């Protein structure tokens, strides 16, 4: 009585996601340099985001936000490359805080 | 016939532009100071591999 890794695979949340593109997931503010916001959304890899102009001081660690995913990790193979140079971040839109 | 009389204005039309000049150079010197220098190091961190790890 067992689930199989397949099956946990399947039914996780995030194969629930299709394509990450232009998804809307929550995000938690794991690590905050001076307007630098680290926010860890589930994802393999966390996305970095500004801290916004507007209750820019309303954003602190743990403080659950809302992100349109336009990517889970950054990557792009280059002129010679033999294998995709991957800058280890998600790219994400900051929508703002979740209540 | 080269004399200042008259040209007065031309002169010293001259002298502010030659002013000019110089305080626009200062001011790109200064303001030059992405750069190479900080592209190259943004690089480096990124090498190309076109090599097998």
């Amino acid at each position: 009585n067992v689930e199989s890794f397949a099956s946990m695979l399947r039914h996780s949340p995030l194969t629930q996601m299709g394509p990450a593109k232009d998804k809307l997931v929550i995000g938690r503010i794991f690590h905050i340099v001076e307007n630098d916001l680290y926010i860890d959304f589930g994802g393999k890899f966390h996305c970095v985001c500004r801290r916004p102009e507007v209750d820019g001081e309303k954003y602190q660690k743990g403080t659950r936000v809302r992100l349109r995913l336009l990517d889970l990790e950054l990557t792009s193979r280059f002129l010679g490359a033999t294998t995709d140079t991957t800058v280890l971040e998600a790219n994400a839109v900051l929508l703002g805080i979740q209540e | 016939e080269f004399r200042d009389d008259a040209c007065r204005k031309e002169i010293q039309g001259f002298l502010d532009c030659a002013a000019r000049a110089q305080e626009a150079r200062k001011m790109r010197s200064i303001q030059e100071t992405l750069l190479p220098n900080k592209l190259n190091k943004l690089l480096q961190r990124f090498p190309n591999k076109p090599y097998l790890s």
